[PDB]
């Protein structure tokens, strides 16, 4: 069910928050300020 | 660096701060640019 | 200033026993973290 974890001090793009998403063949890790809403993506 | 940035009446893009609410933890990003309230008065804009 | 991630896979409330979490990756960034989130799928 769980396919990643996103950490950071702010949900907006104000600071470089950390992003780890899990996939079927690899793990992409980038700490580079994505925008985040109140609702996470549910795939 | 006296040969590049030294210019009278200009280059006001580098901005330093001195006081905020709490002592923030080391190696933390500085983003917020809201004003500190004086505590005794409800500071909202230009205050005393 | 170092992001340490320890993980351990065990085939199975938390179940009883003991399993030492082995370090998986060590990411060398020193980014500041104050809160943290979790994500699910449907
Ligand atoms: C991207 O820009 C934002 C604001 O412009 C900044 O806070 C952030 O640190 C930048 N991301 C970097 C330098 O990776």
């Amino acid at each position: 069910i769980i396919r990643g974890w996103i950490f950071g001090t702010t949900l907006d793009s104000k600071t470089q928050s950390l992003l780890i998403v899990n996939n079927a063949t690899n793990v992409v890790i980038k700490v580079c300020e994505f925008q985040f809403c109140n609702d996470p993506f549910l795939d | 660096s006296n040969k590049l940035d030294s210019k009278v009446s200009g280059n006001y893009n580098y901005l330093y701060r001195l006081f905020r609410k709490s002592n923030l933890k080391p190696f933390e990003r500085d983003i917020s640019t809201e004003i500190y309230q004086a505590g005794n008065k409800p500071c909202n804009g230009v205050a005393g | 200033g170092y992001f340490k991630i320890y993980s351990k896979h065990t085939p199975i409330d938390l179940p009883q026993g003991f399993s030492a979490l082995e370090p998986l990756v060590d990411l060398p960034i020193g980014i500041n973290i104050t809160r943290f989130q979790t994500l699910l799928a449907l």
